[PDB]
């Protein structure tokens, strides 16, 4: 239809939650380890149990980081959202 | 607007 | 008390269990249920398709596992790559 659908307005709102903490320290296209742990533990607070650990940060910053710059962009923020959306799916 | 055919663990007790 | 984020993602499997209950196997997309999805749903980031050549193009893109439909897996790595292409624009 013409009005923005549900799945338009869920795209728009990962674009937003991102931008949202990339832009706090540094490169505010890219999220460092800090950002990402805030993010987690704040806005996949009923998907994912809270980052208490620096190992844990680092490991997850570890698997969804490919370019290998330390940090996540948006491309590889969009692989860890397909991930984490996938495993809450398997709940049928 | 706009584009076209390009194309290039945890979890918890919850609802 | 649900965040964006996480309002989202389930926005992202509700739309694909809408579309690919529609026909056939309901757990995937087959040509016709993802040409209706983007045409439906994505009318303001994607144009409209038209073509067979066209959904067939896409599907073919998005089908890893040779099957010739689209599981959820295979939707999301779709959502992906949308959403990238527009993170440009934003
Ligand atoms: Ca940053
Ligand atoms: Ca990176
Ligand atoms: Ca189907
Ligand atoms: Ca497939």
């Amino acid at each position: 239809g013409s009005h923005m659908s549900e799945l338009e307005k869920a795209m728009v709102a990962l674009i937003d939650v991102f931008h949202q903490y990339s832009g706090r320290e540094g490169d505010k296209h890219k999220l460092k380890k800090s950002e990402l742990k805030e993010l987690i533990n704040n806005e996949l607070s009923h998907f994912l149990e809270e980052i208490k650990e620096q190992e844990v940060v680092d490991k997850v910053m570890e698997t969804l980081d490919n370019d290998g710059d330390g940090e996540c962009d948006f491309q590889e923020f969009m692989a860890f959202v397909a991930m984490v959306t996938t495993a809450c799916h398997e709940f049928f | 607007a706009m584009a076209a055919t390009y194309s290039a663990r945890r979890v918890r007790k919850l609802p």
